[PDB]
């Protein structure tokens, strides 16, 4: 079970961690997170209370390193350090565990939640995204651009999606107009799954990273990409059934985590009514389509 | 842009342009089978793709073979239009190419889009502009190579035959939707008033008749007097006793 710890919490925050979240006051003897589980990437946010724009965080793996937050007062945010000094980060962690100093990562035995919004999430795949190769995590925050969003600005802070675009020349093949733009089979299969992703799992990766940016940062070129890699397997006809009923669970597990108040700004009216009522895969969404009818019917 | 606020102008600048119509592509009679069922026949159509600036008319015969064991026809008549305008694009020298395609119908936007992804920078446009050129098939000489043809075909007109020779693009723009307005809404009484005088011909090269200016005059009036007739008919409206305000609206709000 690793720790988080965070040298001081000198202004008043919220700090998430992964779908948990609570309210640090102005200089509350806090100082951090403890029995974070080991086996899944995390997340730990950030929404300053004096000022809600302040939205970011920080994709971490504790089996990659000792890893600590510590508040910048010139860069005005909490920033997450790597300590390379093992025995001074156990030595630090052990005297804040005994003046019970941490919060505890809140998980119930029995939820499988996590897990299943970030079964295909990997830390090595996160960094491909975002790229900033000397730290072993990765800062996402509420107005980071995504390439597609800059050619449609700064290139080093931006989150480098696959570029899905529906009508491009990587999406319909010269000759195969109709077809490819009707049936996107195509570009699902050959140049996204055999081409770009290699397998379904990486796919899923970035749809599941996508859906988490969206959610936890507001972050809208992440709420666009997840809606197109949505769109995009439920506007094929040829899907191979194992990637139906995996993004069956995939989606039901978002739907069912979305904060409802959320659902206006984080979810996209046209393409959930296209997926579930008039794709392709329309009757191939049981799960998804029997939580979005009874979580959000006004949506739909 | 589209056509919304509007700049009418624009069609008679000097940047190629090709308005694109397919109302005239797919064409059926409905009928009944022997088992008392309803069933449709095709015939011939066509692609209308002007420039308004020149009168160029290239009219692609669609041939009822195209459909032969095709599925969704109004669908697949869309893809068949923007297939042949890109070749058509395709087959033209660089210099003569469009800056814009405006299809006449929304529908037309994302099949056309799609073929013409090669062309970045042609604009892909619609219209706000409601244009008669559904009535392309009531003029004779068009409706006659359209229903002849036994193969695919693609047959060039000038649809303004010699008339910029005299007005420019913009009132021979103007002459020609007003005449397409008038055969779309009474093709009878239209064609009367064009064919009724023995005296004026249609030159073996023109779809028109061969009209003298104060003519020309004669027969815009009728047109205009037909399309107010016809619309008083519909809407059972007592058009003698409009004002010209309100006359001048009802032609152009159409
Ligand atoms: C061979 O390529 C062309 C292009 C345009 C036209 N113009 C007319 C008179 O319809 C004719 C031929």
């Amino acid at each position: 079970m690793n720790t988080v710890p965070f040298t001081s919490a000198p202004i008043e925050v919220t700090i998430g961690i992964d779908q948990y979240s609570f309210n640090v006051k102005e200089n509350q003897p806090f100082h951090g997170i403890k029995d974070i589980p080991i086996g899944h990437v995390h997340v730990i946010h950030f929404q300053h209370a004096d000022n809600s724009s302040m939205r970011y965080g920080y994709w971490f793996d504790c089996r990659m390193g000792n890893f600590y937050i510590q508040y910048d007062p010139k860069d005005g945010l909490y920033k997450m350090m790597e300590e390379r000094d093992g025995a001074k980060f156990e030595n630090i962690v052990h005297n804040f565990k005994e003046r019970q100093m941490m919060v505890s990562y809140p998980k119930i035995d029995e939820d499988d939640t996590w897990y299943n919004l970030t079964e295909f999430v990997q830390m090595d795949k996160i960094r491909k995204i975002v790229r900033k190769d000397e730290n072993q995590f990765s800062y996402v925050d509420s107005s980071m651009t995504t390439v597609q969003e800059n050619e449609l600005s700064d290139p080093a802070h931006s989150l480098n999606y696959t570029v899905i675009n529906f009508k491009s020349r990587e999406a319909i093949r010269p000759g195969h107009e109709m077809e490819d733009f009707l049936d996107k089979s195509y570009y699902l299969n050959t140049v996204m799954l055999q081409g770009i992703f290699k397998n379904s799992s990486n796919y899923f990766g970035e749809l599941q990273f996508a859906f988490l940016n969206a959610m936890f940062f507001g972050n809208y070129g992440s709420s666009l990409q997840w809606h197109a890699m949505i769109e995009l397997i439920c506007s094929s006809a040829t899907v191979p059934k194992h990637m139906l009923d995996k993004l069956d669970e995939i989606l039901y597990y978002q739907i069912k985590t979305l904060p409802e108040q959320y659902s206006d700004i984080l979810l996209n009216e046209r393409v959930w009514n296209i997926c579930l009522y008039s794709s392709f895969q329309k009757n191939s969404l049981h799960n998804t389509e029997k939580i979005m009818e009874n979580k959000y019917p006004e949506l739909l | 842009g589209a056509m919304n606020s509007s700049n009418y102008a624009e069609l008679f600048n000097n940047d190629i342009k090709l308005f694109v119509d397919d109302t005239n592509v797919y064409r059926v009679t409905v009928h009944k089978t022997f088992e008392g069922n309803v069933a449709t026949k095709a015939i011939n159509g066509c692609i209308f793709t002007l420039n308004p600036k020149t009168g160029h008319l290239f009219l692609k015969i669609i041939h009822t073979s195209v459909w032969a064991g095709q599925k969704r026809l109004s669908q697949l008549a869309k893809w068949k239009t923007a297939e042949e305008v890109s070749a058509l694009v395709r087959s033209l020298p660089k210099e003569e190419q469009p800056k814009q395609i405006i299809v006449t119908r929304k529908a037309m936007l994302d099949p056309l889009e799609v073929h013409m992804l090669d062309f970045p920078n042609i604009a892909i446009r619609p219209t706000e502009l409601r244009l008669p050129f559904s009535a392309a098939m009531s003029i004779d000489k068009l409706s006659d190579v359209v229903m002849k043809a036994t193969e695919p075909q693609m047959v060039l007109f000038n649809i303004y035959d010699d008339w910029l020779d005299r007005i420019s693009s913009y009132t021979a723009f103007s002459r020609l939707t007003l005449l397409l307005r008038a055969l779309k809404t009474n093709e009878e009484s239209a064609k009367m008033i064009l064919l009724s005088d023995p005296t004026i011909t249609i030159k073996s090269y023109h779809l028109w008749p061969s009209f003298t200016d104060e003519q020309w005059i004669t027969i815009e009036s009728q047109m205009r007097d037909l399309i107010l007739t016809e619309y008083g008919r519909k809407y059972n409206v007592n058009i003698s006793a409009l004002t010209q305000t309100e006359i001048k609206d009802i032609i152009l709000g159409q």
